[PDB]
C-alpha cells in the first residue's frame, strides 16, 4: 500500500499513455478512497505500508527528524546526483527526470525511496533504517521552506540563471547608460 | 624543485613497491588480506564505515561503498581519525553495488576474464567515469543505464559497463567480490585494470 | 626654474575659463548638494567598509 | 579667499617642476564623442571595482586544505568535516557585517568584466579600428581576454566547494593527463603528486592574487599609453578628415562624463550585489570525491571550452601500447581559436593584401565578407556556450537529453553558414538601402492623389534640385543618412514651461530664438571649416 | 490600406504562433492528441497533462 | 587645436526655465545624500544576525544585505544622475578640431 | 537649403553593380572555397556515424542533411559552369 | 579505434568460493 | 613569535582609552587568535610591496 | 619572493611533522612552520633561495 499510496497522493496514477516518463497530475481519489484501492492491494502479496500515527491517521509531523547536518550529507551521497543540491529538478538518460521536491509532504517523500518508482532505485529499511530517512525528510522540508539570503534566489541552479541575469539586466543597463551619455553617428 | 618523477614506487604492496597510479584503496597490502566493502552510515564521530551484508540490498538498488579494513575502525582516537579520512579522500576509492532483479540475469554478458565477478545477482563497479573522473552515479534501475552529470556519458549495466552515448570510449572496471565466513561482503582481490581517466602509458 | 610666461599665461586662462564658463560658483544651491552628498556618500561608505 | 590662496600653491608647483606646457597640452587633447566608444571604460571600471573588492576580501581569506569541524553558527552543516578554506569562506558570509555583500559585489565585478570585454572586442573587430598602425594593441587586448578568463577560472575555485572541486577535478586535472608525451609529469609538476595534494589552494592563491593581475594591470597600463599616444580613430563624418580628430577637450567636458559614467557603473554593480543572489556555498557542501550534483556548470566565459567537450565524438587511437583520449582533441581545439585570434589582422592584411595607415572607421554594412565571419564567429560561440547547459534546458523546456547532443553535434557545422549566407546579403541590402535616399530623397509617408488620379508620395531632397524638381544625385561619403522626417525637425516644442502650468509667451519666443540661432551658427561653422580644408 | 504598420504585425503573429503550436513535436511526449475539437473533460490536467497541449493552447 | 564653436546654454539672462532646471538638479543631489545618510543608518542599526530556521527575526534577517545593496547604490548612481545632467545644461557646448601629426 | 542635414564629404587611402560599396572594403571571397567547404562539411557530418551509439534516428539526420548540402554544392557548380550565373 | 582488450565472452563462469584470510601480514 | 608577542601585543594594549579596542580589531580577539598569519602574509605579499613599487 | 610564494601555507593549523628532519618527527607544529621546514628540506634549492631572500 506504500506504493499505492505513492502513486495515487501524487496523481501519476492512474496513468493515460505510454511515453518515457508518466507525469505528476492532479489526483483523482480522496484520503478514504486512497485507503480503500491502498488495502485491497496489500491483500493480494503484501509488501511494505504507509507510517501511521496514534490517531490512526496518515503521519505527517512524527516523520521529520531531529538532525538536519546528518540528513543533509545524506541526501548528498544518495539523493543529489539524481535531484539538486537542494532538491531542484534534474535530467536523465532520454526523455526522462528527475522532478522538484517542493511540493511533496512527508508521508509522499518517505513512501518514495521506500518503494522506487521509476527510474529512482528503492531503498530498503536495511539499507536506510527508517530513522535515517526521517533525518532525509526533514532536510528535504527545510532546505524547501528557507529564504534566501542576499537577494532573489534566481532558481537555484547557478552560473546559467547568473548568466543570463548579467547580459540581460547589467549589460542592457551599462549601455543605455552609455547611449544616453554619448553621441550617434 | 617543482620537477617529480610521477613512475616512481612509493606504495607497498603486497608485490614490493609500486607507482601511485597503478594502485588504489582496493589494492591488497599483503596477500590473503580481507579488504571489506562498508558504507557511510554515521557522524565522523559515530563509526561513519560499518559492515554490510548481501541481504541490506534489494532488486533494482544501489550503494556507495569504500574499502574498509579490520586495522582502522570507529576513528575515536587520533590514530584511526587520518586512517578514516583518507579512505573518504581517496581518489579511486567508490564502488558502485548495484543488485539485478532475477528476471533480467538472462541477459548479462560479461567480458572475458571477469566471467566470475559477481556473487550471484549483485555487481560492483567503480563510480570513477572513464572519461575524465567525475562521479557517474546515476543508476536507472529499469533501463539499466550509468549516467554521468558531467559529459552526459551513460553505460551499460547488463554488458559490462561498455559506453553507449557520449564522449566515453572505455568501459567502467569491474571489481571481483564474494562473502566471508560471517556473511558480510569482501572482496576477491582489486581490479585486473588501472581504474580513472587514461593517460599516455596506458595499456598494454 | 619657471617656465616661460606665455605657457604660465596659458595654462592658468585655460584653467580659470574651465571653471568660470561652467557657472557653477553662481549656483550656490547646487553646489552645496554636491558637497553634502559626497559627504554623505563617503561617510556610509567608510563606516560600511572599515566597521 | 581662494584666489590668494590657489594662486600661491600654483606658483609653488611651477617654480619646482615647471609642468606648465606639458599639463596644457593634456588639457587640450580632444576625443570624439560616441556611444561606441564608451564600451571600453566599463572594462576598466570594473578591474578598479575588482581590486578595492579583492584587497577587503584578503582580510579575512586562509587558504588551506587542513580538514577541520565545523562547529559554527550555521546549523545545516553543524559537524561536518570539511577543509580551512571553506571554512573561512563560510565565515566572511556569516560572521563579518557586510562580508556577503562584498562578495557578492565581487562575483557580479567579475561577470561585468569578461562581459564588457566581449562586447568592446567585437565593436573593435567590426568597425576596422585594428587595420594600421593598431595592430599591437589588439594583440594586448587578446592576451587581456586569455589572462581575464584564467584569473577568473581561478577566482572561484578558491572556496573548495562541490561544484568547484568537480569541475577542477575534470578540466585541471583530467584534460592535463591526456597530452601525449608530457601528460603525467606536467600532471605531476602542477599538483606535487595525485590530483587533490595538499599544496593546490594556496598555490591557486598567490596565483589568483598577486601574479595574474600585475601581469593584467601592466598591460592595460600598456593598452592605455597606447591609445593615448596614438591619437584615438574616429568615424567618417562632416568635417572629418584622415588627418584631424573632432570631438571635446579634456578639460572640462571629457572628464565629467568619464567621472558620472564611473559613478553610474559603481551604483549598477553596487544595487546589482545587493538584490540578486550569486554563489550560495552554504547550499552546496565541502567537496567530496565521491559526490556529485546535477548541475556542473562553469561561469559563462568557460562555458564554451566546456560545451566543446560534450559534443566531440569519442575518437580515440591505440598505438604501440599507448593512448590517445578524447581530451586530446580539445586541448589542440583550444589553442587553435586562440591562434587564430592573435593574428587576425595580419592573416587579412595578407589576404586583401592592404596596409595604407587608416585613421577613419568602417561601418559593418561596408564590409560585407568580414561582417559575415564575425557573424558567424558569434553563432558558434553562442551555440557552444548553449550546448554547456544542455541538461538545464532539457529539464526546464520539455526536450530529450539525447536530443540535445545531436542538435548541437550537427548545428556546429550548419548553423554558421546559414549566418554567413544570411549577414552577407542583409550587409549587401542595407547598402542598396542607402543609394535610394541619395537618388530620391527621404520618404515623408504623404501621399499626394493628383487631379488626374494618379497617387504619389513627397520626398524631401537633400542637396540642390533640378529644373523639373527631380533631386541632383549625391555621392556616398560613408556616414549615416537621415530615414524619418521628424529626426530633421518636422516637429517643435510643445511650449516653454512645467508639465502642468505655461510660462509668459515672450520667454518662449525669446528661448526658441535663441536656440534656431545656435543651430545656424554650429550648422555653419562645421560647414566653413569642412570647406576651407577641402581647397 | 487603412493602418500598414498594423498590417505587417499581423503577418508575424501568425508565423509564430504557427510555429509555436506545431513546435509540440520536439518533445519526447509530443503535440496534441485530443483532436482539434478538444472536448472536455479530455483535455482537463487529469486527462492529457502533457506539455505539446499547453503550447497548442497558448 | 582650434574650438570652431562654443556658446553659452543661458542667452537670455533672467527666465523661468533656468531656476526649473537648476531645481532639477538639487533634486537628483539631495537623492545621493538621503541615501548615503540612510546607508550609515542601516549598516548600524539592523539585526544583521543569522536566525536558524522558522524562527521570529529570520525575515528580518533575510532584508540586511538587500538593504545594504539598496542604499550603497542609490545614493552614487543618484549623484551621477545629477552630475551628468550638469553637464548637458549648464556647461558650454563646443566643437574642437585637432590634427593628428602621425 | 532649410533643412538641418549637413553633407559629407570623404577621401580616405566584384564591381559596384553587384556590391554599390565595393571599393569601401572588403567585398568578395572566392568561389571553390565555399564549394570545398560545403563537401568537406557534408564529409564530417558523414563520418560522425562512427562512434558509441546504438540508436539509428541520429544516422538517417545526418545523411538527410548531408544529401542536401551535396545537393545544394552540385547544383550551384553547375548553373556556374553551364553559364546561367557568373 | 576500438579499444584491445575490451572484448566479451561466452564463457559460463563459476560461484566465487568462501573468502578464509591468510591470519596476520607474512 | 615572542618577538610578535612583546612588540605587537603587549605595546599595543598599552596606549590610552583606543587600546585594547584597536588590540581586538588587528588581532580578532586576544593574542594567539587563529588569523593572524594569513593577514601578515597577505599584507607582506600584496599591499606593502604595491605602494613600494608605485612609491619608487 | 614569487619562488616562495609557490610552497608556502600561511595557516595556523595545527598538526604533527612527519618528515625528513628527525630531531622535530612529533613535535606539533602549525601548518606554515611545516611548510617553512619543507621549502629548506624537501624541494631542491629551497634553502638557498630562501638564504639570498633574507640577505637581500
Ligand atoms: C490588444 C491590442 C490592442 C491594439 C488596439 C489597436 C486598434 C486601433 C488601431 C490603431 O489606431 O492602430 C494604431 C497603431 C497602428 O500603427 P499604424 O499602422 O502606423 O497606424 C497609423 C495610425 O493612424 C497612427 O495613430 P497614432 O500614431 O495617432 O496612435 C493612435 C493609437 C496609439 O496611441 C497611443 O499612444 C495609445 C497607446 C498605445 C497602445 C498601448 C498598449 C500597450 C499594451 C501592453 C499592455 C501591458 C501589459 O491609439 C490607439 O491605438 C488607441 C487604442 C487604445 C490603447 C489601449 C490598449 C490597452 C491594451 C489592453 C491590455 C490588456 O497601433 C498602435 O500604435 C498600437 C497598437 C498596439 C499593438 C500591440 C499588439 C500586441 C499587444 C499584446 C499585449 C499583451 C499583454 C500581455
Ligand atoms: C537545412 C539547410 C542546410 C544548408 C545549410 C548550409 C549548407 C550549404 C552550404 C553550401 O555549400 O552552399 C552551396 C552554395 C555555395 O554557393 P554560394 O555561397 O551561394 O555562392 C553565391 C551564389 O553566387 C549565389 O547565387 P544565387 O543564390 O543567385 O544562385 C541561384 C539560385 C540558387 O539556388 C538555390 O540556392 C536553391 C534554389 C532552388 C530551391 C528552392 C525552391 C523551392 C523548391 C522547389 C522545387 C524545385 C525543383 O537562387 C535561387 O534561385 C533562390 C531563389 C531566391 C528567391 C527567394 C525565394 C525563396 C522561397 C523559398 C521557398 C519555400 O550556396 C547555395 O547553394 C546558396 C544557399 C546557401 C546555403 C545556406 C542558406 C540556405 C537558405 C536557408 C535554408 C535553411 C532553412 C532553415
Ligand atoms: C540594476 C538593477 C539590478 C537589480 C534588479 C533585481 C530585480 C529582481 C527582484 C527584486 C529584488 C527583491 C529583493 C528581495 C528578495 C526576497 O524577499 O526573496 C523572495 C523569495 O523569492 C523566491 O520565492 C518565491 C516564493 O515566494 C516562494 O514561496 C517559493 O518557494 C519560491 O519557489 C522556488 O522554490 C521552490 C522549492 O520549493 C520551487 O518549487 C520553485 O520552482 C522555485 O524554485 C518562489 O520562487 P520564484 O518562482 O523565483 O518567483 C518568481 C518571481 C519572478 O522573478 C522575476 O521577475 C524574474 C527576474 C529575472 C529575469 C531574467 C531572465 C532572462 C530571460 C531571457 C529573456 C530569455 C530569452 C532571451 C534569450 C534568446 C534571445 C533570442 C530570442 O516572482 C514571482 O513570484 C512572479 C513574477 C513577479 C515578479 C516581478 C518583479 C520584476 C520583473 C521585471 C519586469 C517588470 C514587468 C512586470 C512583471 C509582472 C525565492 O527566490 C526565495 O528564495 C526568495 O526568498
Ligand atoms: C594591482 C596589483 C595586485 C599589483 C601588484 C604589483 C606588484 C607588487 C608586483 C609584483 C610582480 C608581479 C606580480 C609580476 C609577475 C611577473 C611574472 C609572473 C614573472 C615571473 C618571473 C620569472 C618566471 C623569473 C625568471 C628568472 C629570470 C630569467 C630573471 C631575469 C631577471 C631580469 C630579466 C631582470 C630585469 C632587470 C630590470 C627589469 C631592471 C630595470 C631597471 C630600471 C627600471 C631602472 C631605471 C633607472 C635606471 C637604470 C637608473 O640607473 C636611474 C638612475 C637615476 C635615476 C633614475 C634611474 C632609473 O629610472
Ligand atoms: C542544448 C541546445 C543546443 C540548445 C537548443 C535546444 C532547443 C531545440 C531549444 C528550444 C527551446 C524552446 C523554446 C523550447 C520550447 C519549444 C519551442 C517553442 C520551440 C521553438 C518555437 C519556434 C521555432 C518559434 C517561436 C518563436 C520564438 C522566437 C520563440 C521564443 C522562445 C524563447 C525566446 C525562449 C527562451 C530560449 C532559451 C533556450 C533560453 C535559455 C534561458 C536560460 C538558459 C536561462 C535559465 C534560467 C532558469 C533555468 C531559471 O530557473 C531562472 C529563474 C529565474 C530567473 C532566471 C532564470 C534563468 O535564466
Ligand atoms: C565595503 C563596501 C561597503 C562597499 C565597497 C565600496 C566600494 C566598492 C567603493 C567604490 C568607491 C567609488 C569607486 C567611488 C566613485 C566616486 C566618483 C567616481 C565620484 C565622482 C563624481 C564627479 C563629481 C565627477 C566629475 C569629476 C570632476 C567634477 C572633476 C573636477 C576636477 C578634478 C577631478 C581634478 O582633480 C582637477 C585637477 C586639476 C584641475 C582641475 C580639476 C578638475 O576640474
Ligand atoms: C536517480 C535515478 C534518482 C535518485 C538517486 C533519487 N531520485 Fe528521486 N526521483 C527520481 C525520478 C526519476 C523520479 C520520478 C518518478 C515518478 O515520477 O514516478 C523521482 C521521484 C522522487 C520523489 C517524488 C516526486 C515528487 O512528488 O516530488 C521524491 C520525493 C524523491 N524522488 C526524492 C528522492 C530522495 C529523497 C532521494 C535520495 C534519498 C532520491 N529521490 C533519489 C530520480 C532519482
Ligand atoms: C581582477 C580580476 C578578478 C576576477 C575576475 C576575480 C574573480 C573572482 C571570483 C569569481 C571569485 C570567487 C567568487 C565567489 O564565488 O565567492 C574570487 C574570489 C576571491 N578573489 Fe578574486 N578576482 C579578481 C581579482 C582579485 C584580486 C586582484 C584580488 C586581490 C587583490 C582578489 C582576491 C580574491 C579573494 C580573497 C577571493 C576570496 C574568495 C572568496 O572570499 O569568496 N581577486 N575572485
Ligand atoms: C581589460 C581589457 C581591456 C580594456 C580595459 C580595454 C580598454 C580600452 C579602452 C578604454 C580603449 C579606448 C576607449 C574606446 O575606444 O573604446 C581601448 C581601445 C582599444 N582597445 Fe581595448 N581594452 C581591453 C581589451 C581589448 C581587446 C580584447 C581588444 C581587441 C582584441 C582591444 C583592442 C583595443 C583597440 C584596438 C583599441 C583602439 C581603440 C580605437 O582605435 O578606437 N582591447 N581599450
Ligand atoms: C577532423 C577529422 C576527423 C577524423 C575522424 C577520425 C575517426 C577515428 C575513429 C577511431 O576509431
Ligand atoms: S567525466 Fe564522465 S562523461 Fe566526462
Amino acid at each position: 500500500e506504500a506504493a499505492v499510496y505513492f502513486q495515487v497522493s501524487t496523481g501519476r496514477m492512474p496513468a493515460m499513455r505510454g511515453e518515457a516518463q508518466a507525469p505528476s497530475k492532479p489526483p483523482h481519489f480522496d484520503e478514504s478512497q486512497i485507503d480503500a484501492l491502498g488495502a485491497y492491494v496489500q491483500a493480494n502479496g503484501g509488501g511494505p505500508t504507509v507510517p501511521r500515527d496514534d490517531h490512526g491517521a496518515v503521519a505527517q509531523e512524527s516523520l521529520i527528524g531531529g538532525d538536519v547536518a546528518r540528513g543533509g550529507d545524506l541526501f548528498r551521497l544518495n539523493c543529489a546526483s539524481c535531484h539538486n543540491f537542494t532538491g531542484k529538478g534534474g535530467a536523465l538518460s532520454s526523455g526522462k527526470y528527475a522532478p522538484d521536491l517542493g511540493d511533496a509532504n512527508p508521508a509522499q517523500i518517505y513512501t518514495a525511496m521506500l518503494t522506487g518508482p521509476q527510474n529512482m532505485p528503492k531503498f530498503s529499511d536495511r539499507q536506510l533504517t527508517p530513522d535515517e530517512k526521517r533525518d532525509i525528510v526533514a532536510y528535504v522540508r527545510e532546505s524547501a521552506e528557507t529564504p534566501s539570503y542576499g537577494g532573489y534566489g534566481l532558481g537555484g541552479f547557478g552560473p546559467a540563471p547568473e548568466g543570463m541575469a548579467m547580459w540581460i539586466i547589467g549589460m542592457v543597463a551599462a549601455i543605455g547608460v552609455a547611449m544616453w551619455i554619448g553621441s550617434r553617428a | 624543485g617543482l620537477i617529480k618523477n610521477p613512475w616512481k614506487p612509493v606504495v607497498p604492496t603486497a608485490e614490493g613497491k609500486k607507482a601511485v597510479l597503478w594502485t588504489s584503496g582496493w589494492t591488497p597490502r599483503f596477500k590473503g588480506e580481507t579488504i571489506y566493502l562498508a558504507r557511510a552510515t554515521g557522524r565522523p564521530g559515530e563509526s561513519p564505515f560499518v559492515k554490510m551484508r548481501p541481504e541490506d540490498i534489494d532488486a533494482g538498488g544501489m550503494e556507495t561503498v569504500f574499502p574498509w579494513r579490520e586495522s582502522d575502525g570507529d576513528g575515536t582516537t587520533v590514530e584511526s581519525e587520518h586512517k578514516l579520512t583518507e579512505i573518504a579522500m581517496g581518489v579511486r576509492n567508490p564502488v558502485m553495488l548495484i543488485r539485478i532483479k532475477p528476471a533480467d540475469m538472462h541477459r548479462v554478458i560479461k567480458r572475458k576474464g571477469q566471467e566470475s565477478f559477481n556473487f550471484g545477482e549483485l555487481f560492483a563497479y567503480t563510480k570513477v567515469c572513464s572519461h575524465l573522473g567525475c562521479p557517474s552515479s546515476l543508476y536507472e534501475q529499469q533501463t539499466y543505464r550509468i549516467l554521468c552529470p558531467c559529459h552526459q556519458s551513460q553505460f551499460d549495466a547488463l554488458e559490462f559497463a561498455k559506453p553507449i552515448f557520449g564522449p566515453a570510449a572505455r568501459a567502467l572496471a569491474q571489481l571481483p567480490i564474494t562473502i566471508d565466513e560471517d556473511g558480510y561482503l569482501v572482496a576477491n582481490g582489486d581490479f585486473v585494470e588501472p581504474v580513472g581517466p587514461a593517460f599516455w602509458e596506458r595499456k598494454s | 626654474g619657471r617656465s616661460p610666461e606665455v605657457h604660465r599665461k596659458t595654462v592658468a586662462a585655460n584653467l580659470t575659463d574651465a571653471l568660470e564658463g561652467s557657472t557653477l560658483k553662481r549656483r550656490k544651491v547646487i553646489g552645496l548638494s554636491l558637497g553634502i552628498g559626497l559627504g554623505a556618500f563617503g561617510a556610509g561608505t567608510l563606516v560600511a567598509f572599515i566597521g | 579667499d581662494f584666489a590668494k590662496l590657489a594662486a600661491a600653491q600654483g606658483d609653488a608647483i611651477d617654480s619646482r617642476y615647471h609642468p606648465s606646457a606639458a599639463v596644457r597640452r593634456q588639457l587640450n587633447k580632444v576625443f570624439p564623442t560616441h556611444w561606441s566608444f564608451l564600451l571600453g571604460e566599463i572594462a576598466l571600471y570594473s578591474f578598479i571595482i575588482l581590486l578595492l573588492t579583492g584587497v577587503w576580501l584578503t582580510l579575512f581569506f586562509d587558504p588551506s586544505m587542513a580538514h577541520v569541524t565545523y562547529d559554527g553558527v550555521y546549523q545545516p552543516l553543524r559537524g561536518v568535516q570539511m577543509s580551512r578554506a571553506y571554512e573561512t569562506a563560510l565565515d566572511i558570509s556569516f560572521e563579518v557585517r557586510g562580508g556577503l555583500f562584498v562578495r557578492q559585489v565581487h562575483h557580479w565585478a567579475a561577470l561585468m568584466f569578461a562581459a564588457s570585454i566581449m562586447v568592446h572586442l567585437a565593436r573593435i573587430f567590426f568597425t576596422g579600428a585594428f587595420r594600421r598602425p593598431r595592430e599591437a594593441n589588439w594583440v594586448i587586448g587578446s592576451l587581456l581576454l586569455i589572462l581575464a578568463m584564467f584569473e577568473g577560472f581561478f577566482g572561484y575555485s578558491l572556496p573548495d566547494d562541490l561544484l568547484s572541486g568537480t569541475g577542477i577535478r575534470a578540466a585541471l586535472s583530467g584534460i592535463t593527463m591526456g597530452i601525449p608525451v608530457i601528460g603525467t609529469w606536467m600532471h605531476w609538476a602542477l599538483f606535487g603528486g595525485d590530483f587533490p595534494g595538499e599544496i593546490l589552494i594556496p598555490r591557486l592563491y598567490a596565483l589568483h592574487i598577486l601574479l595574474i593581475p600585475g601581469i593584467i594591470l601592466a598591460l592595460i597600463g600598456a593598452h592605455l599609453a597606447l591609445v593615448w599616444f596614438q591619437k584615438h580613430t574616429q568615424f567618417p563624418g562632416p568635417g572629418r578628415t584622415e588627418t584631424n580628430v573632432v570631438g571635446v577637450r579634456v578639460m572640462p567636458v571629457f572628464a565629467v562624463k568619464s567621472g558620472a559614467f564611473f559613478a553610474m557603473i559603481t551604483g549598477v554593480l553596487g544595487l546589482m550585489g545587493g538584490l540578486l543572489t550569486i554563489n550560495p556555498i552554504w547550499n552546496l557542501g565541502p567537496y567530496k570525491p565521491s559526490q556529485v550534483s546535477a548541475g556542473s556548470q562553469p561561469d559563462f566565459y568557460m562555458m564554451w571550452t566546456d560545451g566543446l567537450i560534450r559534443l566531440w565524438p569519442a575518437w580515440e587511437f591505440y598505438p604501440f601500447g599507448h593512448t590517445i583520449p578524447q581530451g586530446v582533441w580539445v586541448a589542440v581545439g583550444m589553442g587553435l581559436v586562440f591562434a587564430l585570434l592573435i593574428a587576425y589582422p595580419f592573416i587579412e592584411k595578407k589576404v586583401t593584401g592592404d596596409d595604407a595607415h587608416h585613421n577613419l572607421l568602417q561601418r559593418p554594412r561596408d564590409v560585407p565578407v568580414r561582417t559575415a565571419i564575425g557573424s558567424m564567429a558569434i553563432a558558434l560561440y553562442l551555440l557552444l556556450t548553449f550546448a554547456c547547459m544542455n541538461d538545464i534546458i532539457a529539464l526546464k523546456f520539455h526536450i530529450s537529453l539525447n536530443a540535445t547532443t545531436w542538435i548541437g553535434r550537427i548545428g556546429m557545422v550548419v548553423l554558421p553558414a546559414i549566418v554567413y549566407f544570411v549577414a552577407y546579403r542583409w550587409a549587401i541590402s542595407l547598402q542598396r538601402s542607402d543609394r535610394e535616399v541619395l537618388e530620391h530623397g527621404v520618404e515623408t509617408g504623404i501621399i499626394k492623389r493628383l487631379p488626374h488620379g494618379a497617387y504619389v508620395e513627397l520626398h524631401q531632397p537633400l542637396g540642390p534640385v533640378d529644373e523639373h524638381g527631380h533631386p541632383i544625385p549625391l555621392e556616398y561619403a560613408g556616414a549615416p543618412l537621415p530615414k524619418r522626417m521628424n529626426k530633421l525637425g518636422s516637429g517643435g516644442a510643445p511650449g516653454t514651461g512645467s508639465f502642468l502650468f505655461p510660462d509668459p509667451a515672450v520667454e518662449h519666443e525669446a528661448l526658441t530664438e535663441a536656440a534656431h540661432a545656435s543651430e545656424h551658427k554650429s550648422l555653419t561653422a562645421l560647414k566653413e571649416h569642412q570647406d576651407r580644408i577641402h581647397g | 490600406v487603412a493602418f500598414p504598420r498594423l498590417n505587417a504585425l499581423s503577418f508575424w503573429l501568425f508565423l509564430f504562433g504557427a510555429l509555436i503550436a506545431i513546435a509540440g513535436f520536439i518533445t519526447p511526449g509530443g503535440a496534441a492528441d485530443f483532436g482539434w475539437t478538444a472536448y472536455s473533460p479530455l483535455t482537463d490536467a487529469i486527462h492529457s497533462p502533457g506539455a505539446g497541449g499547453d503550447l497548442w493552447i497558448m | 587645436v582650434e574650438t570652431i564653436f562654443k556658446e553659452p546654454r543661458w542667452p537670455v539672462p533672467g527666465t523661468k526655465a533656468e531656476k526649473r532646471t537648476e531645481r532639477l538638479v538639487a533634486y537628483w543631489l539631495m537623492l545621493g545624500g538621503l541615501s548615503g545618510l540612510a546607508l550609515l543608518l542601516v549598516f548600524l542599526f539592523w539585526p544583521w544576525e543569522y536566525q536558524p530556521f522558522g524562527s521570529e527575526g529570520e525575515f528580518l534577517y533575510s532584508l540586511a544585505t538587500p538593504l545594504y545593496g539598496l542604499t550603497f547604490g542609490l545614493s552614487i548612481l543618484s549623484i551621477g544622475i545629477g552630475a551628468v545632467l550638469f553637464q548637458k545644461k549648464f556647461i558650454p557646448e563646443e566643437i574642437s578640431v585637432q590634427d593628428r601629426h602621425d | 537649403m532649410s533643412s538641418t542635414q549637413d553633407r559629407s564629404q570623404l577621401d580616405p587611402e566584384v564591381d559596384v553593380e553587384d556590391v554599390p560599396s565595393a571599393e569601401w572594403g572588403w567585398s568578395h571571397m572566392p568561389i571553390g572555397v565555399m564549394h570545398i567547404g560545403g563537401l568537406l562539411s557534408a564529409a564530417f557530418l558523414l563520418v560522425m556515424m562512427r562512434g558509441n551509439h546504438v540508436g539509428h534516428v541520429e544516422d538517417w539526420f545526418l545523411i538527410g542533411f548531408a544529401a542536401v548540402i551535396v545537393a545544394l554544392v552540385g547544383r550551384n557548380w553547375w548553373l556556374r559552369r553551364r553559364g546561367w550565373i557568373r | 579505434c576500438s579499444p584491445p582488450g575490451e572484448t566479451a565472452s561466452s564463457e559460463p563462469g563459476t560461484t566465487p568460493a568462501i573468502w578464509t584470510g591468510s591470519p596476520s601480514p607474512a
